[PDB]
């Protein structure tokens, strides 16, 4: 194909403050959303039906992540803690304490026996899911950490920070394997095959790097991104796209190889801070900040 | 903190 057919199907309302992140369940079943109103909300992925609300954090939440088996959720909050929840009961299974400032990002590893976290304390922390104990505290960066992500088999961690660096660490030892160096790097994540790394910088630019070689392979422009840490995604179910939010209330979709903008989705009324792609269907979830506070589902 | 401009407003 040359251009996708993304049309709006549902607009989800419920959050009373700005939404911070939206993540599809690995089983393609649910969509989890986190808000600055200290709440997580679970919605149906294909009908948008509100299913439940998860509460417990004392301050706003910046990120959510699912277990691989779609049974657990992890939450990073301003209350300096992460929280592991059982999605079905909604009860908090564990509280990860250790960071000394706002926890900004979190993610499970594929095994979902470890959790990686970044925080305003400029460190990356690796926690054991079973016990909730902190296994490792890597002095990751010199400034707030914007994103943390495991690779395809969980052997690597990638981290980004406002200090302008991206860093690949060996999970088993915690040692820094690679550093690419400066505008603030606001987002980072591995490609599906684990060979590439997508990094967004606060100069309205995305870059697909091959960290093996330490070389920038693609550059995506046209959108607006200078202030907020906006999520980006590889869209793999249909055509191979790069999807992102933007500070001009648009959802940008580039063709990965051509890097040309293939679509700009209109609807949100504020900065689209988070986007997520469905694991099996051509479904995109977008979330925006206050003045909007809604989640929009798009199908192609 | 992801929904704020704290670092940019400094």
């Amino acid at each position: 194909p040359v251009k996708p057919n993304y049309a709006l199907k549902f607009t989800l309302a419920g959050h009373t403050k700005a939404v911070s992140s939206v993540k599809f369940s690995p089983n393609g079943e649910w969509l989890a959303s986190s808000s600055a109103d200290k709440l997580i909300k679970i919605w149906g992925a294909y009908d948008g039906k509100f299913e439940k609300t998860i509460s417990g954090h004392k301050l706003g939440i910046s990120d959510v992540a699912w277990s691989s088996d779609s049974n657990l959720l992890v939450s990073a909050s301003d209350d300096k803690t992460l929280k592991i929840w059982d999605v079905s009961s909604g009860k908090c299974l564990k509280t990860l304490k250790g960071h000394s400032n706002y926890v900004f990002c979190c993610n499970f590893n594929p095994q979902s026996n470890l959790i990686v976290s970044g925080s305003f304390d400029e460190s990356v922390r690796i926690w054991d899911v079973k016990t909730g104990k902190c296994l490792k505290t890597l002095p990751a960066h010199s400034d707030p950490v914007s994103a943390v992500h495991f690779n395809r088999d969980g052997s690597l961690i990638v981290s980004s920070s406002y200090d302008g660096l991206c860093r690949i660490w060996d999970t088993a030892s915690g040692q820094c394997l690679k550093t690419l160096i400066n505008p603030p790097v606001s987002f980072v994540k591995f490609s599906p095959n684990g060979k590439y790394i997508l990094a967004a910088t606060l100069d309205n630019t995305l870059k697909l790097w091959d960290y093996s070689k330490g070389k920038c392979l693609k550059t995506y422009t046209g959108h607006k991104n200078e202030k907020y840490c906006i999520f980006a995604n590889f869209s793999v179910t249909g055509g191979k796209w790069i999807v992102s939010g933007s500070e001009d209330n648009l959802v940008y979709i580039w063709n990965l190889q051509t890097k040309e903008i293939v679509q700009k989705l209109q609807g949100h009324t504020d900065v689209v801070i988070s986007t997520a792609c469905h694991p099996t269907e051509n479904i995109i979830a977008s979330a925006a900040l206050e003045n909007d506070k809604t989640i929009k589902l798009w199908k192609s | 903190a992801r929904t704020t401009s704290q670092l940019y407003d400094a």
